[PDB]
RNA sequence: GAACGAGGUAGAUGAAGAGGUCUGGAAAGGCCCGCCAUAGGAGGUAACAGCCCUGUAGUCAAAACUUCGUUCGA
RNA sequence: GACCGAUAGUGAACCAGUACCGUGAGGGAAAGGUGAAAAGCACCCCGGAAGGGGAGUGAAAGAGAUCCUGAAACCGUGUGCCUACAAGUAGUCAGAGCCCGUUAACGGGUGAUGGCGUGCCUUUUGUAGAAUGAACCGGCGAGUUACGAUCUCGUGCAAGGUU
RNA sequence: AACAGUGGUAGGAGAGCGUUCUAAGGGCUGUGAAGCCAGACCGGAAGGACUGGUGGAGCGCUUAGAAGUGAGAAUGCCGGUA
């Protein structure tokens, strides 16, 4: 996807509207995007093992890649993505801009 | 006329008849074939000359003479289709037939002695009738066997 | 048949007399309608199978004896009041096409075009010469021609670079000054026409 | 029994709006505004998306096998 | 795709030529749908559990594992009216009483009582028939197409029409 | 307007109603469609609206076309239940 592990991102759609989330998930199986304080479920939690816990646990849940674009590193908004090669590696280039990620 | 309009000719639709859908349109139950009857199942028709075990009338009437591989038929053409070409014109087959008064040449062109014609021309054809010939020499053409 | 001649820009110019045998007949409107049906008919394929008692993969023995059974007397498994399957009289495939009369059709086309041309809607469009394939400039073009609704567009020998940049739309098409036809006249509801291609059909009419 | 052009088998690039606002749980929906289009095929995107994504039109790409066109007698 | 949308469409949308039956050749099924995300019920009470009641998630819990919707047969629970001197194809129409009040209109439910009145279909000269078929409910289930012919109708040309 | 007529099996003819797709034009829909459930509404008929409740995404209308187009019975078939 256009969408990286470990990338400042920007929410478009679902009840989270318009707030900045980086992103440590990714599921290219699926197209499964988990992002930082977004879709906050209360998963109910049973003792885990040798655990002694039993409570509601707070917790992200992931979401569509589709839902969520980068931004622009240098004007902030939010940006389509585009392909280009930067010496041998090939980089993901915003659009609107020159600047690379 | 646009499509959301359309208006065929009245009188040239119909509708079909679906046999056997229920009674107020009548065909109900039986599906309009009666009762009981040897036509009135799947396939029952009977063979079209077959009348009861009668012996037929083909059969009960005797055959008639042969026909003959050498059949020469004349394209037919009476004199008043004659009168279309001008005056003074040569009338051929080939000219017969990109006029198109005779759509198949065949055997040969024979002309009859039906029709009013007074022209002169000079007709070619392989078969003359008697009424024709002194016909055209009347017109004051002339009627030569090809 | 005097319609005005209009240019690019949506300039006007002096008008052209069009062929009176062709633009100018009565129309029929059985004989346009049953044009319509033809290749309206025409265009579907008709492919469609379902199988048939005698092919449904089963069937074979008798279920069980015929007297002496308190079930109905009763035939193969596969049969048409059974569960299973095997449909009577279904969907064959098979065509859906006729012909016509050559003096048919080509009156009913000169009746659709002469339609066109007694109700206005036909706007004629000579030299059509666009440079480059790119869309936005004919679609100005045709916002200074003043269509908003769909049209079709007919020039015979600038089809190679218009043809790319008029396909975008999905209510618009180009056609070649041969292919005319009923339903794209008629549906299409303007008519762009260029004076080489009226010509053209003038001369194939 | 050579080298040459075009295909095939993996692929790459690819324009345009989180536009405002309303309901809504969620806008791809409604209203008011823009842009691309050789691309308005299609699918997914919390509901009906050309401009969200995969893509699509074009434009390219083969280390290795494979299929087609130019060389070696009266 | 003027093809089907899970009794359809392949037998087979689902671990199907499976399960199962047959000694064997062979025959041959039924069985799709939570939610956008499991976020799939922490915790409390009854109980051995199952199952429930709460609390919580969700837009919905009647959405909680055949879990979208959930018709009918069938089976229950409260009730407004009526019923233990009456025999009744069980209706219909008159009809008092009682109860209710509507897509407001010479209204709705129930009906003590009176008159008349032997189901449906098929096949028969003739059926209430003691002739036949149906336990009920739901789904499926029978005159189509091809190629010719003929007739009518309507179109285009017309002594020509036509590929 | 007047006159006359209007039982009905096999049958024959004419008018229609409804369903699913398909084009054409129109629009309806999370401010709740289809479907389901209940009403004392409308037409000559097949049927068709309106208002509530459920339901939680698709569907009418206009005109034309094409049909796997209309079930109560076949000791019909399958599922469920007496």
């Amino acid at each position: 996807m256009h969408v990286k592990k470990g990338d400042k991102v920007m929410v478009i759609s679902g009840k989270d509207k318009g707030k900045q989330g980086t992103i440590l998930a990714a599921f290219p199986k699926k197209d499964r995007v988990l992002v930082e304080g977004v879709n906050m479920v209360k998963k109910h939690s049973k003792p885990t093992q040798a655990n002694p816990q039993g409570g509601i646990s707070n917790q992200e849940a992931p979401i569509h890649v589709s839902n969520v674009m980068p931004l622009d590193p240098k004007t902030g908004e939010v940006t389509r993505v585009g392909y280009k090669v930067e010496d041998g590696k090939k980089v993901r280039v915003a659009k609107k801009s020159g600047q690379v990620l | 006329m646009k499509l959301h309009e359309l208006k065929p000719s009245e009188g040239s639709r119909k509708t079909r008849n679906r046999v056997g859908r229920g009674i107020g349109s009548g065909n109900g139950k039986t599906a309009g074939k009666g009762h009981k009857g040897q036509n009135a199942r799947s396939g029952g028709g009977v063979r079209p000359g077959f009348e009861g075990g009668q012996m037929p009338l083909f059969q009960r009437l005797p055959k008639r003479g042969f026909t003959n591989i050498n059949r020469k038929e004349y394209a037919v053409v009476n004199l008043d289709k004659l009168n279309g070409f001008a005056e003074g014109t040569e009338v051929t087959p080939e000219l017969l037939l990109e006029t198109g008064v005779i759509s198949k040449l065949n055997a040969g062109v024979k002309i009859l002695g039906n029709g009013k014609l007074e022209k002169k021309l000079t007709v070619k054809a392989n078969k003359f009738s008697a009424s024709a010939k002194e016909a055209v020499e009347a017109a004051g053409g002339t009627a030569e066997v090809i | 048949p005097k319609v005005a001649l209009y240019n690019q820009n949506g300039s006007t110019a002096g008008d052209i007399e069009l062929n009176a045998s062709v633009f100018g007949i009565e129309p029929n409107e059985s004989v346009v309608f049953d044009a319509i049906l033809m290749q309206r008919a025409s265009l579907r394929q008709g492919t469609h199978k379902v199988k048939n008692r005698s092919e449904v993969r089963g069937g074979g023995r008798k279920p069980w004896r015929q007297k002496g059974t308190g079930r109905a007397r009763q035939g193969s498994i596969r049969s048409p009041q059974w569960r299973g399957g095997g449909v009577v009289f279904g969907p064959t495939p098979r065509s859906y096409s006729y012909k016509l009369p050559k003096k048919v059709r080509r009156l009913a086309i000169k009746s659709v075009l002469s339609s066109k041309v007694i109700d206005n809607n036909i706007i004629v469009l000579e030299d059509l010469t666009l440079d480059t394939a790119k869309t936005k400039e004919m679609a100005a073009i045709l916002k200074g021609l003043s269509v908003e609704k769909k049209a079709l567009i007919v020039t015979a020998d600038a089809n190679e670079a218009v043809a790319l940049s008029a396909r975008n739309i999905p209510g618009v098409t180009v056609v070649e000054a041969n292919g005319i036809n009923v339903l794209d006249v008629v549906n299409h509801e303007k008519l762009l026409i260029t004076k080489a291609a009226v010509e053209k059909v003038e001369e194939v009419l």
